[PDB]
């Protein structure tokens, strides 16, 4: 029936089941086969479902719509965190001289003598004052949020969470229907995973106190003395 | 009592309005007492009726489970640590969990393993309650049956009415236990019998309010 | 899942036997659970003298898996009487003063083999072809199940709990076998009693297992 | 050339073998060289049944063959194992410091022989059972060739030539079989290994055979 070149999937031309297990009703779900009763209106037309509504908060449409823009819109923010978080602990173990390049101490950067250097280096950023650093993000992120959603100067009609027009997607990516189709429920699984890799990092800041490349490292060096069991008896109340 | 328009209320006398339209006393525990609106829908008041029960049964699993070594404790064996707060440190010991402190009974060492096995197991049992299996198939998920009642209590559907609300009502009441055991277990630090030896001491001062100061800042 | 006949019954594989259990096991005799992987008994007069053989060795193995235990069984209690194991059992009758059977010298206490041996071939030989083709109780019925002064209690009546019975009597026959066969060899591999090896796995189960003797028979040459 | 199936084919006795095939060897399943001389598989039943047998003891004795001349190959190459023979290598469990797979440290470090048993009990019941009936790998298939599950290279399409592969199959089978058996003897009268006793039979072949080995199992003693 199938020969062997096909089944690795080496002709990419052919390949019309490739959304077939992240939309329709023969898709992957949430447990696997151990999931049987798929919530009747999460129906996989949508990016990202795996039947999974099990607290129920998603079955009126208008609420299930607001959830899965505030689910792709934590989606996005988590996944600049994770990125944004590991980057300045990555670059400090690289050489570059970041003074505090763990992401729960980096806000009291600017409370230094010098300033927020930004790489480390005083012809970056060299940011003084917590106070014009919040009054410029509350009025950049006021207008680029406003803008989001009801249009602006990138898009106006366009859609509340693809827009994709010349400056959301200027390289070209999701021209393609089923490409894009494709890389909707690759842009909610990376940011689910970011979601919950930035939940990770909130509750490995809380109960360590270290950082997160400080811990994979104390998880790397020693896994079965310094795993999440050493830190459980953190919260014991007295 | 306990079905229908004439059922027993949340508030009483006093609940002849305020009960939503919607909760209609066909379900075990309906007494009306939605006050948020949260399961006006039917799809949320399904899975949210499954959520209760569900927390209810684990509520009452966790409530003996904790208060059953503080019995024991009081009763002479001496664990190895009795506290259920401080339970889990039992496999952080020298000598290991020993069960009823029986060096020859469990002597559980590693907690990676422990984890590893209760969700090798814990994860099956709670995919087979979505769509049947060894037990079951195709049941009701919250009143299964035909496997888990080897006595089968269920037979006669007003006494099993009866044991519906019955449950739900020891749910919410164990539910509300767990509650209090969490933050009773913040406050004070001590056990929860060890916290009613404190109130069956003297009454009027081991009471929450000893404990109601601690938690100010304070710069 | 009360029935032990039909064609859905308790199976070797649990729900995992579907595919198993072939046209002609349907479930119609006692102890039907679909195991015929080998294919041993397609034909049902194959199938019959293996039925016949499997539930006289039932029999037998629940005579000899309970002979086997009580006399480690009343060595527990103390009662001393040459050796208490029973693959060493028979090397009493050749002792100083025989084989006693409670230690009691009041008792049987035989001494020769070949009489008793003798004795044995003639009475075993008429008993066991008498019930095969028939004597004095009964001479043409059943070579399973004979009954009338087999059945002096009254418990071959009311067919229904006499095939329960039936399914009972091959479901504890069939773990006296594997029982029995254990026995065989534990007494081979260990060389001890079987409740002297009950004995030493509850004083200590972690290192003193089966896997402990399984560097005996290593061939060294 | 020579074929496997149909009227003529290759036969047990060879040449001398028209009057010697059964009538119920016709041959048309792979490996039917016509030898069944007890008459074992005259029912086709008994014969089906005795075909999954046989393909199922070919696979094994093909894996057991493979894993009992791999790490003595590797031991006389390049690798410190902990006991590379075959029949000693069980005991590895024993030696104080862990079972290391390819002898470094750094591998599955086994020293518990009761859970890895255990975890083999549940792995292969779950695997059998799925053999026999279905599961996540196939759930309506042959019992003996599933296919599209453990043919992910296709070697079953164009079937003229996955006969032939079913007959190349079950004749490794076979040879991995007698090759297994010759491995458990081998064992048992010379205590080396197949690859020791491979060097020793071609350093002296006149009495490195097996006939220096006849007078060791001696009724004497
Ligand atoms: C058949 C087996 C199977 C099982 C058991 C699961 C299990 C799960 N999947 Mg699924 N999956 C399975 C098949 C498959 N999944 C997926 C793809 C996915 C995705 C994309 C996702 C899941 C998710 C989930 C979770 C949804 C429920 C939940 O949130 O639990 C939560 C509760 C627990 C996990 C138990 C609690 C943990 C612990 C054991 C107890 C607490 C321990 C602490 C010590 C307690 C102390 C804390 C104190 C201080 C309060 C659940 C863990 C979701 C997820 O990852 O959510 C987290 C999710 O996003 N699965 C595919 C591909 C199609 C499958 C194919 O077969
Ligand atoms: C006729 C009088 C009557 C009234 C007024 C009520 C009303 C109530 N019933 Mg009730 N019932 C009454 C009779 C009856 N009930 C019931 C059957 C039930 C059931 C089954 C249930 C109730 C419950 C409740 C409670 C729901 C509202 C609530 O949660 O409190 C909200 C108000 C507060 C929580 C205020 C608390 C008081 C105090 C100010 C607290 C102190 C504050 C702290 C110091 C602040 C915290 C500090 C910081 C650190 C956070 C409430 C006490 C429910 C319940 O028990 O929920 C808890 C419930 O499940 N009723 C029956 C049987 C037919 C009755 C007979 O007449
Ligand atoms: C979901 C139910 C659940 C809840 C509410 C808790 C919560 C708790 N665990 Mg626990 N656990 C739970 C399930 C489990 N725990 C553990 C393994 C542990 C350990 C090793 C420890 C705790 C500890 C604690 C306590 C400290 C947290 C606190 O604030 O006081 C508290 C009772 C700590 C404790 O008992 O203090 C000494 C502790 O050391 N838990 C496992 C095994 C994977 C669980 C299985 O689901
Ligand atoms: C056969 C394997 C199996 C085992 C060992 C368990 C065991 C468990 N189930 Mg589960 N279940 C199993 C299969 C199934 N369960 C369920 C549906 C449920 C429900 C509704 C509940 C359980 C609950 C439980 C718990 C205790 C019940 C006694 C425990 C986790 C109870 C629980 O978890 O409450 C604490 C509970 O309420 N099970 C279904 C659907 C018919 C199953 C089908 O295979
Ligand atoms: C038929 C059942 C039967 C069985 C299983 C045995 C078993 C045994 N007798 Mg024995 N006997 C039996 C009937 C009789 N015996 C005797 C009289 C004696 C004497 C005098 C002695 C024995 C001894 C022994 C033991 C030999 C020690 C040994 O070599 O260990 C290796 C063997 C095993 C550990 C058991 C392995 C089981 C076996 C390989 C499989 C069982 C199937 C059999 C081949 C089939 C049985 C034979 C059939 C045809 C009747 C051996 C366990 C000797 C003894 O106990 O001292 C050491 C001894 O001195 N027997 C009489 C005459 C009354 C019998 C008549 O019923
Ligand atoms: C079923 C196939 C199987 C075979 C052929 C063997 C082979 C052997 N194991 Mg082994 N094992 C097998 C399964 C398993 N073993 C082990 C774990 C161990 C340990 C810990 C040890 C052994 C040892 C031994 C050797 C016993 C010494 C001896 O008496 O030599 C004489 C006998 C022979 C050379 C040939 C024996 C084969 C037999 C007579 C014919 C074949 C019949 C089948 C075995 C029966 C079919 C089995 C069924 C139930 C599936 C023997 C060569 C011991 C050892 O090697 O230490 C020195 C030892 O310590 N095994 C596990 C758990 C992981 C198994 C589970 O599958
Ligand atoms: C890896 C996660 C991921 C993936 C697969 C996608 C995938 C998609 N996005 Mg989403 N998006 C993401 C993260 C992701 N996005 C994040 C984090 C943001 C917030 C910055 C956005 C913001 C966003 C908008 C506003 C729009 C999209 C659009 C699209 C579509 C076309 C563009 C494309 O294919 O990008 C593919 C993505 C990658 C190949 C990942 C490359 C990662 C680079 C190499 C790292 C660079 C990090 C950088 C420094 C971060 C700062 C910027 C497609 C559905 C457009 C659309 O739907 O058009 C129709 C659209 O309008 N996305
Ligand atoms: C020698 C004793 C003996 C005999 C003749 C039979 C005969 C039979 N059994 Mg029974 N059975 C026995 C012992 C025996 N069984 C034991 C000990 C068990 C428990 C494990 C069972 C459990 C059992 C079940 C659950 C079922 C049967 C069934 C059957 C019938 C068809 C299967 C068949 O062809 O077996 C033919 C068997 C033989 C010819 C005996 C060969 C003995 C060899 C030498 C054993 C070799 C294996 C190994 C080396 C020793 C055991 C290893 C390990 C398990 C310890 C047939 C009447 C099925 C049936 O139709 O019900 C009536 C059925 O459902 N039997
Ligand atoms: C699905 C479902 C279903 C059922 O039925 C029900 C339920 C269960 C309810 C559900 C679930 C849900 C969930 C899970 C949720 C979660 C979420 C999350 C986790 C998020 C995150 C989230 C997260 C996030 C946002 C994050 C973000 C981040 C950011 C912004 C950033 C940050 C940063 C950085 C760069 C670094 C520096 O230094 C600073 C900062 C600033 C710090
Ligand atoms: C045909 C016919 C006909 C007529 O009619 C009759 C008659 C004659 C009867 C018949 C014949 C038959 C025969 C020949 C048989 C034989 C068989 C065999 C040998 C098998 C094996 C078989 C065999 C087998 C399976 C085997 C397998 C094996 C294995 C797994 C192994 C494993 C292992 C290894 C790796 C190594 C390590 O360290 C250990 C062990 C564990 C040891």
């Amino acid at each position: 029936k199938k020969t062997i070149r096909e089944k690795a999937g080496w002709w990419s031309n052919g390949g019309n089941e490739k959304l077939s297990a992240f939309y329709g009703p023969d898709r992957g779900l949430w447990l696997g086969p151990l999931s049987g009763t798929t919530p009747a209106y999460l129906t996989g037309e949508f990016p990202g479902d795996y039947g999974w509504d099990s607290a129920g908060l998603s079955a009126d449409p208008e609420t299930f719509k607001r959830y899965r823009e505030l689910e792709l819109i934590h989606a996005r923010w988590a996944m600049l965190g994770a990125l944004g978080c590991i980057t300045p602990e990555l670059l400090a173990k690289n050489g570059t001289p970041i003074v505090e390049p763990v992401w729960f101490k980096a806000g009291a950067q600017i409370f230094a003598e010098g300033g927020l250097d930004y790489l480390g280096n005083p012809g970056l950023v060299h940011a003084q004052s917590i106070l014009a650093t919040l009054a410029v993000q509350v009025i950049l992120m006021g207008a680029i949020e406003g803008y989001r959603v009801n249009g602006g100067p990138a898009g106006e009609g366009l859609d509340k969470l693809h827009p994709g027009g010349q400056f959301f997607d200027p390289l070209g990516l999701a021209e393609d229907p089923d490409a894009f189709a494709e890389l909707k429920v690759k842009e909610i699984k990376n940011g689910r995973l970011a979601m919950f890799s930035m939940f990770g990092f909130f509750v490995q800041a809380i109960v360590t106190g270290k950082g997160p490349l400080a811990n994979l490292d104390e998880h790397l060096a020693s896994p079965f003395t310094s795993n999440a069991f050493t830190y459980a008896q953190k919260f014991t109340p007295q | 009592e306990f079905y229908g328009p004439n059922r027993a209320k949340w508030l009483g006398p006093y609940s002849e309005n305020a009960t939503p339209a919607y909760l209609t006393g066909e379900f075990p525990g309906d007494y009306g007492w939605d006050t948020a609106g949260l399961s006006a829908d039917p799809e949320t008041f399904k899975r949210y009726r499954e959520l209760e029960l569900i927390h209810a049964r684990w509520a009452m699993l966790g409530a003996l489970g904790c208060i059953t070594p503080e019995l024991l404790a009081k009763s002479g064996t001496q664990f190895g640590e009795a506290v259920w707060f401080k339970a889990g440190a039992q496999i952080f010991s020298e000598g290991g969990l020993d069960y009823l402190g029986n060096p020859s009974l469990v002597h559980a060492q590693n907690i990676v393993a422990t984890l590893a096995v209760q969700v090798i197991l814990m994860g099956l049992v709670e995919g087979y309650r979505v769509n049947g299996g060894p037990a079951g198939e195709g049941l009701d998920p919250l009143y299964p049956g035909e496997s888990f009642d080897p006595l089968g209590l269920a037979d006669d559907p007003d006494t099993f009415a009866e044991l519906k609300v019955k449950e739900i009502k020891n749910g919410r009441l164990a539910m509300f236990s767990m509650f209090g055991f969490f933050v009773q277990a913040i406050v004070t630090g001590k056990g929860p019998i060890q916290n009613l030896d404190d109130h069956l001491s003297n009454p009027t001062v081991n009471n929450a309010f000893a404990f109601a100061t601690k938690f100010t800042p304070s710069a | 899942a009360i029935e032990w006949y039909g064609p859905d019954r308790p199976k070797f594989l649990g729900p995992f036997s579907e595919g198993d259990t072939p046209a002609y096991l349907t479930g119609e005799f006692p102890g039907d659970y679909g195991w015929d992987t080998a294919g041993l008994s397609a034909d049902p007069e194959t199938f019959k003298r293996y039925r016949e053989l499997e539930l006289i060795h039932a029999r037998w193995a629940m005579l000899g898996a309970l002979g086997c235990i009580t006399p480690e069984l009343l060595a527990k209690n103390g009662i001393p009487f040459g050796e208490a194991v029973w693959f060493k059992a028979g090397a009493q009758i050749f002792a100083e003063g025989g084989l006693n059977y409670l230690g009691n010298e009041n008792l049987i206490h035989a001494q020769s083999i070949i009489a008793t041996l003798a004795f044995q071939v003639v009475v075993m030989g008429l008993a066991e072809a008498y019930r095969a083709n028939g004597g004095p109780l009964g001479e043409g019925l059943d070579p399973l199940h004979p009954g009338g002064a087999f059945d002096p209690l009254g418990l071959a009546d009311d067919p229904d709990t006499f095939a329960e019975l039936k399914v009972k009597e091959i479901k504890n026959g069939r773990l006296a076998m594997f029982s029995m066969f254990g026995f065989f060899v534990q007494a081979i591999v260990t060389g001890k009693g079987p409740i002297q090896n009950l004995d030493d796995h509850l004083a200590n189960p972690t290192a003193v297992n089966a896997f402990a003797y399984a560097t005996k028979f290593t061939p060294s040459a």
